């Protein structure tokens, strides 16, 4: 739950796009939550 | 410059 939050999805592209869902805010993230 | 995203709706990729 630390390395991957929780409620997020966790999806990394071999092309080289490391994208995170809010699966609770409705919303697309491309900058790591963890770092904001 | 990133092309977008996956769509919310269920999963991102297959």
């Amino acid at each position: 739950d630390v390395p991957l939050p929780a409620g997020w999805e966790m999806a990394k592209t071999s092309s080289g796009q490391r994208y995170f869902l809010n699966h609770i805010d409705q919303t697309t993230t491309w900058q790591d939550p963890r770092k904001a | 410059g990133e092309s977008p995203p996956p769509p919310y709706s269920r999963y991102p990729m297959d």
